[PDB]
């Protein structure tokens, strides 16, 4: 099976540099053009660069010309993107792609996230959103967790170590003017279960190696 | 003090070495021309003949170096001929768009090739372009190179198209002027080809006697042959 | 650059109905080699994009046959003959005839469902957060359809602006609803100078705008 696997993403300061790699398998890599595509969070797809099978023909999006370099190593089945003079506008998920016979994007990797910011890495503060009569409707109560002021993105939220999934809504993070992210996760549960079932939101922020388990109780 | 016929005598061995190494048709032309010099009645006549030998010999060595067929000028195809034979379905539009510049139809490069499908065949045009660009980038040798391109079209991987490679070469002192004037002459064709959807590459390069022998567009072995024969001859015709 | 204009920007469609997405090119996508490099992708929420159709009308191997493409020159269409729940997501056209390769802006396919008014809940700031000097008040609009909703904050009947942010989930893969959070952030000092915290919600599923409020001391 054709698989493309990107690596090298992470956090870079503005003006800095980063090199992405893409490991290709399941087809004869050296015979095909390879591409990079990116997607800023909540935005559309933007093509980045193209490199022919034998590296003779290289194209760049105008917004990366003079700053990014695409290259490949055919004996090692690897595609590279060397990024320099990075700007906040370069923050995006970066995908490698190939047409496996054309200039269309037939196969895509899972992507690698590149965050360009001078904000410093910081685990979240996690606060309960407690159930009350103001969060109850019939036999249903809502509760949740506020996951505030973490950086950079990837945070994962689960409830009761993943056992509680029905009715969970974990909202997309908002990038705040401080440069930090925040989000909330909420869940609706039977109001009959309040006081007998323990509710814990588990917040995992791998960039800062922080894990918070916050128990959410009626106040 | 030396008569020209006599000048050709002393140079018997270098010119025999020259004629032995050139391609057959190229050798014969240079041999006829040499006898024209030997039998020259005027200095203008002997100089003109020598100039021709210089260009014809150099191109024979350019062909040898590149494993290309040497084509006598009389047998060289024109641009119109290549379009008519390699791109027949576009020849009518080629004529229409050359109504204001019909001289384009008669343009005759030193080499007019097409990718292996009187135009010669080459297995890879891009390979030729790359080795030109490599030597230019490594030895600082002046070239000019242009590729037709409709609008901002991308190359593609799912279909192959016919293409031409147009090459101009030369042995003359003003190398920069040679390549600048060639690419200007062909610029209008390239833009024409772009509008016809025909893929073409134009290459132009030049050598002169001041170029380091290891740095020419012809094998160093061929450089010694030209330097020992034609270039010495020019010295003898002036100093006598 | 080639500009690709998709229409509509969002497409609500009932399960089992046909959907049609238009992509208009600013110039012809016919390449001098005779091919037309206009292609169609689906990006499901949280996943990487997937090729559906390449060169106008060629269905990519393995793509379900409910997808098809057509067009020529500057005018192209993607059709889903019978929409299924898994077709939720954003559809992109893109072109590789000319450099730069370019994408349309995306068409969001929304699964139609019966109107569902939001359940509206409000959460005062936690004592833990107040100890740190800030008060975030959360208003939750849960499981509603369609997406259009208005949420505003009033503090002692004074309308707030510039101090709230809102976030919306993607349409739920199971019940096709949306949920929305609106978070009002005041300083602890500001929070303690006021009594009534109210979230006002407008949605066509409601007979009238719903105000959910609490009293700080209570």
């Amino acid at each position: 099976e054709v698989k493309l696997e990107e690596s090298g993403g992470g956090l870079v300061r503005p003006g800095g540099s980063r090199k992405l790699s893409c490991a290709a398998s399941g087809f004869t890599f050296s015979s095909y053009g390879m591409q990079w595509v990116r997607q800023a969070p909540e935005k559309g797809l933007e093509w980045v660069a193209y490199i022919s099978s034998g590296s003779r023909t290289i194209y760049y999006a105008d917004t990366v010309k003079g700053r990014f370099t695409i290259s490949r190593d055919n004996p090692k089945n690897t595609l590279f993107l060397q990024m320099t003079s990075l700007r906040s506008e370069d923050t995006a998920m970066y995908y490698c792609a190939t047409g496996y016979g054309g200039t269309w994007f037939a196969y895509w990797g899972q992507g690698t996230l590149v965050t360009v910011s001078a904000a410093s890495t910081k685990g979240p503060s996690v606060f309960p959103l407690a159930p009350s009569s103001k969060s109850t409707s019939g036999g249903t109560a809502a509760l949740g967790c506020l996951v505030k002021d973490y950086f950079p993105e990837p945070v994962t939220v689960s409830w009761n170590s993943g056992a509680l999934t029905s009715g969970v809504h974990t909202f997309p993070a908002v990038l705040q003017s401080s440069g930090l992210y925040s989000l909330s996760s909420v869940v609706t549960v039977p109001s009959s279960s309040l006081g007998t079932q323990t509710y814990i939101c588990n917040v995992n922020h791998k960039p800062s190696n922080t894990k918070v388990d916050k128990k959410v109780e009626p106040k | 003090k030396k008569p020209i016929a006599l000048i050709c005598a002393e140079l018997y061995k270098p010119f025999q070495d020259l004629f032995a190494a050139l391609p057959k048709d190229c050798s014969e032309e240079c041999q006829t021309l040499f006898e024209d010099i030997r039998n020259s009645e005027s200095h203008a006549s002997a100089w003109s003949s020598a100039l021709r030998i210089k260009g014809v010999a150099y191109e024979g060595f350019f062909s040898l170096t590149n494993s290309w067929r040497y084509i006598p000028e009389d047998l060289k195809p024109t641009l119109g001929m290549a379009i008519q034979t390699v791109f027949p379905d576009k020849f009518e539009k080629f004529l229409e768009r050359t109504h204001l510049h019909p001289e384009y139809r008669d343009f005759t490069p030193d080499y007019l090739m097409c990718r292996s499908r009187a135009v010669q065949e080459v297995s890879s045009v891009s390979a030729v372009v790359d080795r030109f660009k490599s030597k230019s980038s490594e030895k600082g040798r002046p070239i000019r190179q242009e590729e037709s391109r409709p609008k901002t079209e991308s190359m593609q991987e799912d279909i192959e198209v016919d293409e031409l490679l147009i090459v101009e070469v030369g042995y003359q002192t003003d190398i920069e002027g040679k390549v600048i004037s060639d690419i200007e002459k062909w610029k209008g064709v390239v833009n024409l080809m772009s509008h016809l959807g025909i893929k073409v590459n134009v290459l132009t390069c030049a050598d002169n006697s001041q170029t380091p022998r290891t740095d020419w567009w012809i094998d160093e072995k061929y450089v010694r042959l030209l330097l020992n024969s034609i270039s010495y001859l020019f010295k003898e015709l002036l100093e006598n | 650059q080639i500009v690709l204009s998709q229409s509509p920007l969002s497409l609500p469609v009932s399960l089992g109905d046909q959907a049609s997405i238009s992509c208009r090119s600013s110039q012809s996508l016919l390449h001098s080699n005779g091919n037309t490099y206009l292609h169609w992708y689906l990006q499901k929420p949280g996943q990487s994009p997937k090729l559906l159709i390449y060169k106008v009308s060629n269905r990519f191997s393995g793509v379900p046959d409910r997808f098809s493409g057509s067009g020529s020159g500057t005018d192209f269409t993607l059709k889903i003959s019978r929409v299924e729940a898994e077709d939720l997501g954003v559809y992109f056209c893109s072109q590789s005839t000319h450099v730069p390769y370019t994408f349309g802006g995306g068409t969001k396919l929304e699964i139609k469902r019966t109107v569902a008014a939001p359940s509206v809940f409000i959460f005062p700031p936690s004592d833990e957060q107040l100890k740190s000097g800030t008060a975030s008040v959360v208003c939750l609009l849960n499981n509603f359809y369609p997406r259009e909703a208005k949420v505003q904050w009033k503090v002692d009947n004074a309308l707030q602006s510039g101090n709230s942010q809102e976030s919306v989930t993607e349409q739920d893969s199971k019940d096709s609803t949306y949920s929305l959070s609106s978070t009002l952030t005041l300083s602890k000092a500001d929070y303690e100078k006021h009594k009534v915290y109210a979230c006002e919600v407008t949605h066509q599923g409601l007979s009238s705008p719903v105000t959910k409020s609490f009293n700080r001391g209570e």
